[PDB]
């Protein structure tokens, strides 16, 4: 493995690089709290994209009961870490 | 147009391509409430067992028992003599030992026969 | 004499040396994949002799 | 002693099309009136230090040039050796 | 064992000059012992004996008699 | 390959059967009929015990070739001229098969051409 | 042979006037001393036997049985120890006193000059084994075992007690010796036919042949953990034993007449073999690897040649210890987990690592991997089979194949993948249960260092 | 058991089953170490079809090249001592019938 | 030092006492090591005789 | 029966290899190929012939099989080549002991692979066999050619396509000699045996110019 | 060595031919047989010495049983079992006997092959007649016996095949 | 995994199942970056031509021909995650996780090491201890008469309450535990 021990701090960063990198997204709108289909105004399909976005990034595939009921940056991040159990 | 998937007993059909899934009746919306009912039932008295701190045992399965009750000691009160049964015990217990005895016993009156005449060159052949 | 049975024997016979010493405590160390590596290392070198006496 | 020293991503903005195979997709999407969201994110695949392709035939010619320069001067040296 | 190295998110990562001069080296001495081989002994492809033509030979070390005698 | 294009494609008779060869007298072509020289007597080459397959004809060249790597060891690379002086008489003892092959064809045509000329003139 | 006889009878008023908490103690260490004093019957003559008196005498085929039997009892006592804890001391004494008498029966059968004193414990055997099974039994279907055990075996030597003494009355003697030297041939009759039947018959019920082998799984199954160490280990062997002592006076029409039984065991390996592969049991699976492996010998006996019976020698010895051991693993997961059930407790081979190697050599053996003396058994008697006919190597070949996969499917579904979440009392093995095994296992793989001593008399 | 969700929260995970369902009377013959009945990308006698066609097909053309073998223009190899007989099989004590090489 | 005493203990023991067994309990019973008689070839000559075995036929050598 | 069995494993399971994703899935089918092509040479009467490629394959393919190793791992326990895009410089040892790997075992000529596979197509060629067998050797030559080209090319060529967290590292003296040591044996060990062994076949001394060059041209 | 006998068991002369190196530069081979000499062989040598010595210290004897010859079955009543004993005793002796000829003349079957090398073919020939002889001495005399052997037996099928033997014989001459 | 299943799969969730099975199996077919880019767009026009639509009963005629599409162009070996259901390290770890209770098991000599973590696992022990006899209450209340209907849990309502049936979710040994 020899795979460095990633934090919050590090996912947030990945997810909110991930998110700014869409280009549907004005970076300046979107906060660690900013929801999907309200504050954004993603249709339910992009939202299966950013699913999908995460997964290819992150290496790891989500099941899409578990996906199509995360709707923000924040439970996304708190579901990656919960899966891959990281402490701070 | 493309060409069709065919199910067979080894192959079977997917539940995407199953042809009810997709065809929802009021009776099978009914039917379905009813099924996760039970299922969530057993799940929760699963877990109350489960999670007990008191319980140092096993929790007792009562459908593995079934099965195992079943597949052990509840086959021959159920039995019944049918055509069925009466000719597939006769031919699968008594044609194997009958087409082996066959087979045997012409091996050795052949090689029997080839012994008495001679010719069958068992030269070395001390270890029997 | 005829070094070539003694040493085509001896290579077999040390390469279970560690299969040996599997019970002491050098097995409960992290010393015991380099000494596998080692012994095999050494069995080779080892059973190369041989090859040059045929050879 | 691992690789722990906080490690520092880079700037979103950094991410260009601009110099990528993904101008082409961009024009014959565009070409018929649709756009790719995520173009960006992939830019990171076309841009350092993965920017350079070497062929399949330059793939197998790794060491081609110091293994000519060994052979000729090996055979210049046989050739001085064995005339004498 | 090694070096300690970083992981560098979405760039090439860093590598030490050791590594490509040794596989440089060997890319190389692979070549140069081809080129060796081909040079010194290029028998061992192309062959060094020729391939007889059986209709070249004539007749007279074939043993064959014009039709008539025998 | 061509003479297995020709013997499976045309006539089966026409070219000889590998087989069976040879289907002539030694005697036919010519009543010379010098014969083969081999240079490696019994006892030197059972000595030498080389293999059931290699004891052919050009075995002389063999047996020098391994005196050759037995003496001079330490180096592989010593001696290439036994090597070649056997690889020759290999490659003379294949073209003196490849002869006797052609030469059974070529007289195979000739007893064909012979009986339909005979068979012909019987037609006549 | 007293030497041995004395002591284990001595071991009665041992062990009923010792303390309420040393019969254990006592009972292990004097099993011990007479297994030790038993193993002088291991050193044989190449000539034709060592004759202790007009009543008891020793072969090389009785030598390895004997040593068996002897060594058996303190592996006995070790596993009986854990259940029988709650049990009142006297019921205690009354379970070791069947333990020793058994032991004492078997050693008077397998010397036993004499075909009717042979008998006469050969069925006496059947009286503490009945009990066993039928009192320290844990269901409701153990007393229903217990008949079948017992008519089932009477079924088959009630008749034989008459051809025995109908030899007598025709011959003058029953002795072994005389009866090897004063041979004469059956010619072939229909009273013959029957003496035949009457005499192989009483011992095939035993092996179990296949068809008449009901018995053996309920047995297994419901008998406590000494019961099933004993009827998996010896007692199974009597019939072998026996109709290797009895084909002498069979020939030449055991020729004609092994055709059904040599069809039925050949026939029965595969089947038996096969169900081991479809099984919701560890111990039905275990006892029918059991009637598997006595068809093997079965056959090998019918074929009569010194390969047979050397093979067939080597092979009841060594699946003694194999089912022994095996038997001994799955009540030592019965006592944690209470079930019997091999899909039940699953991923054993984290929690209980020896355990796991444990069974990994135990199924090896079972497995009859080479040098193994299981192999050495397996092969010789397919060499003699291959001898007898040609055509015989794709039933033992399948046989192989099947066993393979049935003992490594016992092993992957018990010891390997992930645990079961709701059991929670798997506490770590007891040097008991350790010692156990390892006392199972270590005779195995030192024999095969001398495979000589346990090859019979024809090696 | 192989075609069961493999994302829900089982019980028995390795198994896919919760606690107390009704159990197939044929369990202990699917349990993910043994036959599995999923759907295939292509259908069952497709795969039949093909592989029989292909098995068939290589078995009659090995016959076929059995039939037509390949070789090179050449006559049989010359052994020197009546084709090696003393140390082929030897009884050195019946002198072979003489064969004699012929010199082209 | 550590390959030292490893080639000693691990190298040195080991051939001794297989040295020890063939040289003198191996090969103290009959045909337990038999050795592929080594080759003869013309010209040569053996130690326990001292005869010089006769060469070849003198084939004609062209190329 | 040999030969037949043998022409039919090697055709069909380089058939099967030449179009897998899982790297150690391809180099499994490449070895069971080359498996395969020993048993023809064991068919053609050739045993010595198939213990030299025995001796050969061993040295090369245990490389390989250590070179897509150190890429599973480098890439973060991954083995679909649809995720792994540019290492031809990314990780050069590996690379280029890869690459050297699979000219050896496609016979280029002077390598390890060359002394031994070479001699193998050289004696089936001309031998009296079945066409059919001979025909599927060839063909299985062509495909292990084309599978080692399409290991380098999904690979090491393209643009990278693996996740974005990039982990790859060489930087150890552990992997580093044990690839060396068998790319040594890969490059030298076939001219060092070769010639070293007495003869044990009689040598194919003619041969025509175009089936003399058929392995060449087929790769 | 004299622990063996070298009559039962014969050895070629064992002929070696005396290097003859046509290479200036040196082996290693020599080198590392006179490294291994000195390193392995004199130890071993000089423990062998030792033990050797220490043995002589205290030197004793063992024998080798000798049995005298018995009426076997043809000299045997009927009914008689003292006599039939000591005769299937001896049988059984000389049966263990015949088993040990034909492991020695396997054991110098095997030993011809291994050292003849790539001539084994021809010059094991001799060897392989001994081994058919006996082999087919061994099979007249002891196969089909079956597991329950006994001189008896033995003796029905010698019987048995003389009486063949003498109507073959008898049919040949007086046609 | 986490979340409890409902009943059925409405057509939105069908819709979107099938979406992204296709847009994985696209990906797998188009290696390239830029390829999979290029039919991934198309691919979602294709989808979205018929998003507006209304009624339902050609809406489920679509998605049944979709059905079929897919399930001929599936791309036999499709890629898949190392730590999916199908990966080739699927439940590589699952011989390294070992239940909590074990440690309950160890000797006082073994419990000699590691005080403090012993310590707070007695700590955690009794707040589970106290915590059951609480949630063993709140789910009884909070239940619905006639069982529960779907496989989901309430949380804690209270201050010193804790969620009902916690104890072997918060304790799940690890992801990588060894
Ligand atoms: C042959 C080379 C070896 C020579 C050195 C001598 C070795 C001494 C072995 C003594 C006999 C074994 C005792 C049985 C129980 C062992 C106790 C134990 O649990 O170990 C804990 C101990 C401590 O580790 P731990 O931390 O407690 O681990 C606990 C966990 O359970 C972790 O457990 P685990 O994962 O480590 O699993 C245990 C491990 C080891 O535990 C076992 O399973 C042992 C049983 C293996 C054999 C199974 C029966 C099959 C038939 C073999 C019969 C041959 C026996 C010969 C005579 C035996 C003398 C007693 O399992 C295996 O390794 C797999 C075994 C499969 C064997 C495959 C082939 C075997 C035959 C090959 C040829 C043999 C003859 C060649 C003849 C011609 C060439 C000269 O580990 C060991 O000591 C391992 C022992 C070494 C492995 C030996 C395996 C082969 C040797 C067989 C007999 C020796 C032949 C001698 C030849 C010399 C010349
Ligand atoms: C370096 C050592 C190598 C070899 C090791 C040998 C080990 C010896 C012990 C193991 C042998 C087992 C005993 C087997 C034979 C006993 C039965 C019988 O055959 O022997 C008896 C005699 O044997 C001995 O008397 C008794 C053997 C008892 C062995 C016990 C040894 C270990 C005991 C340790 C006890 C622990 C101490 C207390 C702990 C609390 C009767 O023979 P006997 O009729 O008379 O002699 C006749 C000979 N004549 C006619 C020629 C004159
Ligand atoms: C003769 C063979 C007789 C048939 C054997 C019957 C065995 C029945 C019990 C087997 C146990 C069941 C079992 O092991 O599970 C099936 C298990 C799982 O399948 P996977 O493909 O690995 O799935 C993995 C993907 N998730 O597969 C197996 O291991 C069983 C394989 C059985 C193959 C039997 C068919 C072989 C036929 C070969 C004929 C050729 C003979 C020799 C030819 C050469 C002659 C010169
Ligand atoms: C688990 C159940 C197994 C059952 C075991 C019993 C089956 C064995 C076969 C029958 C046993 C009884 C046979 C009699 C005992 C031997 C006596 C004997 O050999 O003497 C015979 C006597 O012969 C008989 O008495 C035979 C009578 C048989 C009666 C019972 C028959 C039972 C059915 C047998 C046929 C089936 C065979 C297979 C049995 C299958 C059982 C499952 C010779 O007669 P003499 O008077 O001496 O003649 C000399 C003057 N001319
Ligand atoms: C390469 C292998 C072959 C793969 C082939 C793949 C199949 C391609 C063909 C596809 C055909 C179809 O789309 S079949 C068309 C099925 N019917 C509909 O799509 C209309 C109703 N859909 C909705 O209302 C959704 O909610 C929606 C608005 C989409 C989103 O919802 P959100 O607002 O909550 O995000």
């Amino acid at each position: 493995s020899d795979a460095p021990p990633l934090t919050l701090e590090a996912i947030k960063d990945r997810v909110l690089y991930v998110l700014k990198l869409y280009d549907k997204i004005d970076p300046e709108k979107l906060s660690v709290n900013s929801h999907f289909m309200k504050d954004l105004g993603l249709d339910s399909l992009d939202q299966v994209e950013i699913i999908m976005a995460m997964e290819d990034e992150f290496g790891f595939e989500i099941p899409d009961i578990d996906a199509e009921k995360l709707m923000c940056p924040q439970e996304i991040v708190d579901y990656i870490a919960d899966k891959k159990d990281v402490y701070e | 147009s493309f060409p069709k998937y065919k199910p067979s007993r080894l192959a079977t059909l997917p539940a995407t391509l199953d042809p009810a899934e997709y065809d929802i009746s009021p009776e099978t919306r009914k039917a379905q409430a009813e099924r996760l009912a039970i299922r969530s039932r057993l799940k929760r008295e699963y877990l109350l067992q489960y999670n007990d701190p008191n319980r140092l045992g096993v929790i007792e399965d009562p459908a593995l028992i079934r099965w195992t009750y079943a597949r052990s000691a509840n086959i021959y009160p159920n039995f019944r003599p049918t055509p069925k049964t009466s000719l597939l015990g006769a031919l699968f217990g008594i044609g194997p030992l009958f087409f082996w005895y066959y087979v045997f016993k012409t091996d050795r009156d052949k090689k029997e026969k080839l012994i008495q005449e001679g010719k069958l060159d068992q030269t070395f052949n001390i270890s029997y | 004499m005829n070094p070539f049975a003694s040493l085509t024997l001896t290579t077999l016979t040390i390469l279970t040396i560690p299969i040996m010493m599997s019970n002491s405590n050098i097995y409960k160390t992290n010393l015991y994949p380099n000494y596998v590596k080692t012994t095999v290392s050494y069995a080779f070198t080892l059973s190369l002799v041989p090859l040059l006496m045929f050879m | 002693e691992h690789g722990h020293s906080k490690m520092e991503l880079p700037d979103y903005k950094q991410w260009k099309i601009e110099g990528t195979p993904l101008e082409t997709v961009q024009e014959k999407l565009a070409a018929r009136g649709l756009r790719d969201p995520w173009g960006r994110n992939e830019a990171w695949r076309y841009s350092g230090g993965f920017a350079n392709n070497v062929s399949f035939v330059g793939a197998l010619l790794k060491g081609f040039k110091w293994g000519f320069a060994a052979f000729v001067v090996a055979v210049g040296a046989e050739y001085y050796l064995e005339s004498q | 064992g090694g070096v300690h190295i970083e992981p560098r998110y979405r760039q090439f990562p860093q590598l030490t000059r050791s590594q490509l001069i040794q596989a440089e080296f060997f890319s190389a001495t692979m070549w140069f012992w081809i080129l060796w081989r081909f040079w010194h002994d290029s028998d061992a492809v192309l062959g060094h004996f020729p391939y007889p033509d059986p209709s070249q030979w004539t007749d007279e070390e074939l043993g064959i008699l014009p039709d008539d005698e025998d | 390959g061509a003479h297995l294009a020709r013997r499976y494609l045309g006539d089966a008779s026409k070219e000889p059967d590998p087989l069976r060869m040879p289907t002539f007298p030694p005697d036919y072509g010519f009543p010379e009929r010098k014969e083969r020289e081999m240079v490696a007597t019994q006892q030197e080459m059972n000595d030498a015990q080389l293999m059931l397959q290699q004891r052919d004809y050009c075995a002389h060249y063999l047996i020098q070739l391994l005196k050759c790597k037995r003496d001079s060891f330490p180096n592989f690379l010593a001696c290439k001229h036994e090597q070649h002086d056997w690889d020759y008489c290999e490659h003379l003892d294949y073209v003196k098969r490849m002869k006797e092959f052609e030469r059974e064809r070529r007289l195979l045509q000739r007893k064909k051409r012979r009986e339909q000329r005979e068979a012909e003139m019987a037609r006549g | 042979m007293l030497k041995i006889i004395i002591p284990t009878t001595m071991l009665l008023p041992m062990t009923w006037m010792s303390k309420h908490n040393m019969i254990w103690i006592n009972a292990t260490v004097h099993s011990l001393l007479i297994s030790l004093i038993s193993l002088s019957l291991l050193n044989q003559l190449g000539e034709n036997s060592l004759n202790f008196s007009l009543t008891f005498f020793s072969d090389s085929l009785s030598a390895p049985l004997l040593v068996l039997t002897t060594w058996l009892l303190p592996l006995m006592l070790m596993a009986s120890q854990s259940h029988l804890s709650k049990e009142t001391t006297t019921r205690k004494k009354l379970y070791i006193t069947m333990l020793i008498l058994l032991q004492l029966f078997l050693i008077m059968t397998f010397t036993a000059t004499e075909l009717i004193l042979f008998y006469i414990l050969f069925e006496a055997t059947l009286v503490p084994t009945l009990i066993i099974i039928t009192r320290w039994g844990n269901q409701t279907e153990r007393l229903n075992a217990g008949l079948y055990f017992l008519f089932y075996t009477l079924a088959g030597s009630l008749p034989l007690l008459v051809a025995l003494v109908y030899i007598q009355n025709t011959t003058g003697s029953l002795n072994f010796l005389i009866i090897h030297y004063w041979s004469h041939p059956l010619s072939n009759s229909w009273s013959n036919i029957f003496m035949w039947l009457a005499c192989i018959m009483a011992f095939m019920v035993k092996m179990p042949l296949y068809g008449l082998h009901l018995w053996l799984p309920k047995a297994h199954v419901e008998a406590p953990i000494a019961g099933s160490m004993v009827l998996a280990a010896v007692l199974l062997k009597l019939g072998g034993y026996g109709m290797m002592r009895i084909t002498t006076i069979l020939n030449p029409l055991t020729n004609y007449m092994a055709y059904p039984f040599l069809m039925l065991s050949m026939w029965g390996m595969i089947m038996t073999s096969s169900i081991c592969l479809r099984q919701t049991d560890l111990k039905s699976l275990i006892a029918y690897s059991s009637v598997s492996h006595m068809a093997l010998v079965i056959v090998a006996i019918m074929i009569q040649t010194p390969w047979s019976f050397m093979g067939a020698t080597a092979l009841m010895i060594a699946h003694g210890l194999t089912s022994s051991m095996l038997f001994c693993l799955a009540n030592t997961n019965y006592e944690r987990v209470h079930s019997r059930t091999m899909i039940l407790a699953r991923g054993l081979q984290t929690l209980l690592p020896l355990m796991a190697t444990w069974w990994l050599v135990a199924s090896l053996t079972n497995l009859a991997l080479p040098p193994s003396i299981n192999l050495i058994g397996e092969l010789f008697i397919i060499t003699a089979s291959f001898s007898w006919s040609n055509i015989t190597i794709i039933l033992m070949g399948m046989n192989m194949m099947i066993t393979a996969l049935y003992s490594l499917y016992m092993l992957i579904t018990t010891q390997r993948g992930k645990y079961t979440h709701h059991i929670n009392n798997i506490k770590p093995s007891f040097t008991r249960e350790n010692a156990l095994m390892a006392l199972h296992i270590l005779p195995l793989l030192l024999l095969t260092l001398n495979p000589k001593m346990i090859l019979g008399p024809l090696y | 058991q192989q075609e069961r969700d493999p994302w829900y929260d089982w019980d028995h995970p390795d198994l896919r089953l919760n606690w107390g369902e009704p159990i197939h009377w044929d369990l202990d013959m699917y349990i993910r170490n043994r036959v599995d009945t999923s759907p295939t990308p292509v259908s069952w006698n497709t795969m039949c079809k093909h592989l029989f066609g292909f098995v068939a097909f290589m078995l009659f053309m090995f016959w076929v090249g059995e039939i037509y073998p390949s070789y090179q223009p050449v006559g049989p190899k010359q052994y020197p001592y009546n084709d090696l007989y003393l140390e082929r099989g030897g009884d050195p004590t019946k002198e072979p019938e003489p064969v004699v090489h012929y010199e082209i | 030092y550590r390959h030292s005493i490893f080639a000693v203990t691990h190298v040195l023991i080991p051939v001794w006492i297989i040295h020890y067994y063939l040289k003198y309990h191996v090969t103290a019973k009959p045909y337990t090591v038999v050795e592929r008689k080594p080759r003869i070839f013309p010209g040569d000559t053996i130690l326990e005789t001292g005869e010089v075995i006769p060469l070849m036929k003198e084939f004609p050598d062209q190329h | 029966m040999t030969l037949c069995l043998g022409a039919i494993t090697t055709l069909f399971t380089a058939l099967c290899a030449i179009t897998q994703n899982d790297i150690k899935k391809i180099v499994a089918f490449s070895t069971s190929s080359q498996l395969g092509l020993m048993m023809v040479t064991i068919g053609i009467n050739q045993p010595h012939l198939a213990f030299l490629h025995i001796c050969m394959h061993a040295f090369f393919k245990a490389m390989l099989f250590m070179c897509s190793g150190s890429i599973i791992h480098s890439l973060n326990d991954e083995q679909d080549i649809r995720k792994m895009g540019g290492l031809y410089k990314a990780m050069p040892f590996t690379t280029t002991a890869l690459i050297i790997g699979s000219l050896a075992l496609t016979g280029m000529p002077y390598l390890t692979g060359f002394y031994s596979k070479d001699l193998i197509i050289e004696a089936v060629n001309m031998s009296y066999t079945n066409a059919w067998a001979l025909l599927m050797t060839l063909i299985a030559t062509s495909l292990t050619a084309a599978y080692s080209t399409r290991i380098i090319f999904f690979a090491f060529l393209g643009k990278p396509r693996f996740p974005p967290l990039v982990l790859i590292n060489e930087n150890n003296p552990l992997l580093i000699n044990s690839i060396k040591r068998l790319l040594i044996g890969s490059i030298f060990a076939g001219f060092i045996i070769s010639n070293n062994i007495p003869p044990m076949t009689v040598p194919n001394t003619t041969m025509p110019l175009y089936m003399k060059m058929t392995a060449l041209i087929v790769t | 060595p004299d622990s063996w006998d070298k009559d039962v068991y014969p050895e070629p002369p064992r002929r070696t031919p005396a290097p003859a190196p046509q290479t200036s530069l040196p082996n290693p081979v020599t080198y590392l047989t006179k490294i291994f000499d000195l390193l392995v062989d004199r130890p071993v040598t000089l423990a062998r010495e030792f033990i050797e010595q220490q043995h002589a210290k205290n030197r004793y004897y063992y024998y080798h049983r000798e049995f005298r010859r018995v009426p076997d079955i043809t000299e045997c009543e009927e009914k008689d079992i003292l006599c039939m004993f000591e005769a299937e005793m001896q049988w059984r002796r000389d049966y263990k006997v015949d088993q040990e000829i034909v492991n020695i003349i396997q054991e110098r079957l095997k030993a011809c092959q291994q050292r003849e090398g790539e001539s084994y073919r021809q010059n094991c020939a001799k060897e392989l007649e001994q081994f058919t002889q006996v082999s087919k001495a061994f099979q007249d005399r002891y196969s089909d016996l079956g597991a329950h052997y006994s001189a008896r037996k033995c003796l029905a099928k010698q019987k048995q095949r003389m009486l063949a033997e003498r109507k073959a014989a008898k049919e040949a001459a007086a046609a | 995994a986490f979340s409890a299943p409902a009943a059925y799969l409405t057509h939105q969730q069908k819709v979107l199942r099938l979406y992204k099975r296709a847009l994985r199996h696209l990906e797998s077919w188009c290696v390239h970056r830029d390829k999979y880019r290029y039919f991934a767009c198309l691919m979602r026009a294709r989808f979205d031509e018929h998003k507006n639509e209304k009624d339902m009963v050609k809406a489920t005629q679509l998605l049944r021909q979709a059905e079929e599409e897919f399930w001929y162009g599936q791309h036999p070996q499709p890629y898949i995650f190392p730590e999916s259901p199908g990966g080739t390290s699927y439940e590589r770890y699952e011989c390294y996780k070992v239940p909590e209770w074990c440690l309950d098991d160890w000797h006082p000599s073994e419990k000699a090491m590691y005080p403090d973590y012993f310590a707070k696992r007695e700590q955690w022990k009794r707040l589970r201890r106290e915590s059951w006899e609480r949630e063993v209450k709140q789910l009884q209340e909070e239940t619905p008469p006639g069982g529960p209907r779907t496989e989901a849990l309430p949380p804690a309502r209270k201050e010193g309450d804790l969620p009902p049936l916690w104890w072997h979710i918060v304790t799940r040994p690890r992801e990588r535990p060894m």
